[PDB]
RNA sequence: AAAAAAAAAA
DNA sequence: TTTTTTTTTTTTTTTTTTTTTTTTTTTTTTTTCCTTTTTTTTTTTTTTTT
DNA sequence: AAAAAAAAAAAAAAAAAAAAAAAAAAAAAAAAAAAAAAA
C-alpha cells in the first residue's frame, strides 16, 4: 500500500520519537563500520556523529509511518525538517 | 541481595515507560535483559515443534 | 496517570475542617471511586435545582 | 475420584470442592493459582519481570 | 497456654484410649508407661511456640499467626517494648478506620 | 490512619485507570485511537496540541 | 543510566541521568531532583538501570 | 534450594 | 342455528431475593520453621516341643 | 535336631467487606382459544 509522494498526508515534520530511533539506529550503524557521510572533527562517540549528519540532512533512513487504516507513507530523512 | 538477585522491574515501571513512549527501553528491560528464549514453531499449526 | 497521581494528594486538606452545610456530600477518593466505577447507587445523591 | 483429580489439577479454589490436600497442611498450587494472581505468572512473571 | 494445655491433654487422653482399647480387646493387661505417649504434649508446645501457629500441627489454617515471635535483642528499650506488646486480632486488611 | 487505609484503593484506582487507557495512541493522521482502532477523538484535547 | 524511585506514580518518576563517579557508597543526586522523584533523604532506597 | 510465617524500611 | 360473553390457560415480563464470584498500592531487607505420621501388613527372629 | 506360634522391626498409605451480574420463584396483567346463553 504505497501512497504517492504527492499524496502523503502526514505531517512534514520529524517528531521526537522518530527523531530518538533514527539516531539510534544510525548511531548503531556508525558503531558497526559503516561510512561516515560527513567530514570529522575529532568525534569519537558515534551518536555525535549520528547527530552530526543529522544537521546536514544526509543519513540514509526512509522512516514507514503507519496509519490506522493499515497504509503507510515513505519519508525520507532530507523530506523531514530538523526541530528542537 | 543474599541471593545476587536483580530488581523488580514491576508494572507501574511498565506504565511509565509507555508514557514515555519508548519501545525500545521497554523490549530491553522486558525481554533482552530478563529472559531471551527461540522457539520452533510450525507453521501450519502454530504450536512448539 | 496525570489523574491518578493526584488522588495521593486528597488527604492534605482532611484536618481544620467543621462543617457550614449539613449536606451529605461524598468527597475526596471514594467519590472518585463513584465516578470511576459508575455506581447505580451513589453513596450521597443530591440534586442542585 | 478421577473427576476430583482432574479438577483439582485444574483448578483447587472453586467452592462448593473438596480441596485438594497436600502434604505439608497447605492446598495445592495448581495451574489457576499459578496463572491467576498479582505474583501469578501475568502480573508478576510478564508485565513485572 | 492454658488452652494449648486444654488441647494437648484431649489429644493425650484420646490416644491413651485408643492404646488400652487396641490392648483390652485381646483380654490382655496394659502398662501405663507404654501406654502415655509423651511426644505429644511436649512436641504441641515445642511446635505452637516456636512456630507461633496457635493450635495443632496438622490444622494450623484455621489458628492465629504470629502469637509467638522472636523476641528483639537489638537495645534495651527493644526488648522491653516486645515484651509489653499487644496485638488487636483485627486482621491488618480493614479499611474500617 | 488516613494515609494508611487510602493508599490500597488509591493505587488500584491508578491500576485500573492504566489499565482501561494503555493503549490510546495519537496516530499519524491526528485523530486517537485505541489498540482496536476505534476513533475516541478526532484532534487530541479537542485541539491537537 | 535510568534513574527510579518506587512507588511511581507519574510519568517523571524515572528519568535519565549522566554519571559521575563519586568516592563514597551512596547514589547521590541533585536536590531540585526531590520534587518529582518525591525523595526525602531519610533512608530512601532508589533504583538504577 | 523451595514453601509458609513474623519483624521492619521508604 | 349462529353470535357474543364468560372462563381458562398460556405467555411474557417484573420485581425482589438469593447466590456467586471476584477484588483488595509499589519496592526493599532480615530471621525462624518445616520440607510427616500413626496404622496396617509383611518379614524376620526367638522360644518351645516331640 | 526340625517345625510352628507370638513379638518386634521395616515399608506403603492417607489424613473479611463491598459490589455487580446471573439465576430463580411468586405474581400479575394481557391476549388468544374454548364452552355456554340467547335471539
Ligand atoms: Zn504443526
Amino acid at each position: 500500500g504505497g501512497v504517492p509522494k504527492s499524496k502523503r498526508i502526514t505531517t512534514k515534520y520529524m517528531t521526537k520519537y522518530e527523531r530518538a530511533r533514527v539516531l539510534g539506529t544510525r548511531a548503531l550503524q556508525i558503531a558497526m563500520c559503516a561510512p561516515i557521510m560527513v567530514e570529522l572533527d575529532g568525534e569519537t562517540d558515534p551518536l555525535q556523529i549520528a547527530m552530526k549528519e543529522l544537521k546536514q540532512k544526509k543519513i540514509p533512513i526512509i522512516i514507514r509511518r503507519y496509519l490506522p487504516d493499515h497504509s503507510y507513507e515513505d519519508w525520507s530523512i532530507d523530506e523531514l525538517i530538523m526541530v528542537d | 541481595r543474599a541471593r545476587d538477585g536483580g530488581l523488580r522491574f514491576g508494572e507501574m515501571e511498565r506504565d511509565c515507560q509507555i508514557s514515555h513512549g519508548a519501545a525500545q527501553f521497554l523490549r530491553e528491560r522486558l525481554f533482552e535483559v530478563s529472559d531471551p528464549y527461540r522457539v520452533h514453531i510450525c507453521n501450519f499449526c502454530g504450536l512448539i515443534a | 496517570q496525570s489523574l491518578g497521581e493526584p488522588a495521593t494528594q486528597m488527604t492534605l486538606n482532611t484536618f481544620h475542617f467543621a462543617g457550614v452545610s449539613s449536606k451529605n456530600v461524598t468527597l475526596g477518593v471514594p467519590r472518585l471511586k463513584e465516578i470511576i466505577n459508575i455506581s447505580k447507587k451513589p453513596k450521597a445523591p443530591s440534586l442542585t435545582v | 475420584m478421577l473427576q476430583f483429580h482432574v479438577a483439582t489439577l485444574v483448578d483447587n479454589d472453586m467452592p462448593g470442592m473438596p480441596r485438594a490436600m497436600q502434604k505439608s497442611g497447605k492446598p495445592l498450587k495448581a495451574i489457576k493459582a499459578r496463572l491467576k494472581g498479582k505474583e501469578g505468572r501475568i502480573r508478576g512473571n510478564l508485565m513485572g519481570k | 497456654l492454658a488452652f494449648l494445655f486444654r488441647g494437648l491433654f484431649k489429644n493425650l487422653m484420646k490416644e491413651v484410649r485408643m492404646y488400652t482399647q487396641k490392648f483390652i480387646d485381646r483380654g490382655k493387661d496394659f502398662n501405663l508407661e507404654l501406654a502415655i505417649k509423651t511426644n505429644i504434649i511436649t512436641d504441641g508446645l515445642r511446635y505452637s511456640l516456636a512456630t507461633g501457629n496457635w493450635g495443632d500441627q496438622k490444622k494450623a489454617h484455621q489458628a492465629r499467626a504470629g502469637v509467638s515471635q522472636v523476641l528483639n535483642r537489638l537495645t534495651f528499650a527493644s526488648t522491653l517494648s516486645h515484651l509489653r506488646r499487644v496485638n488487636s486480632p483485627i486482621g491488618r486488611d480493614g479499611k474500617l478506620a | 490512619i488516613d494515609t494508611a487505609v487510602k493508599t490500597a484503593e488509591t493505587g488500584y484506582i491508578q491500576r485500573r485507570l492504566i489499565k482501561a487507557m494503555e493503549s490510546v495512541m495519537v496516530n499519524y493522521d491526528g485523530t486517537v485511537r485505541n489498540s482496536v482502532g476505534q476513533l475516541i477523538q478526532l484532534r487530541y484535547g479537542e485541539d491537537g496540541l | 543510566v535510568i534513574f527510579n524511585r518506587q512507588p511511581t506514580l507519574h510519568k517523571m518518576s524515572m528519568m535519565g541521568h549522566r554519571v559521575k563517579v563519586l568516592p563514597w557508597s551512596t547514589f547521590r543526586m541533585n536536590l531540585s531532583c526531590t520534587s518529582p522523584y518525591n525523595a526525602d533523604f531519610d533512608g530512601d532506597e532508589m533504583n538504577l538501570h
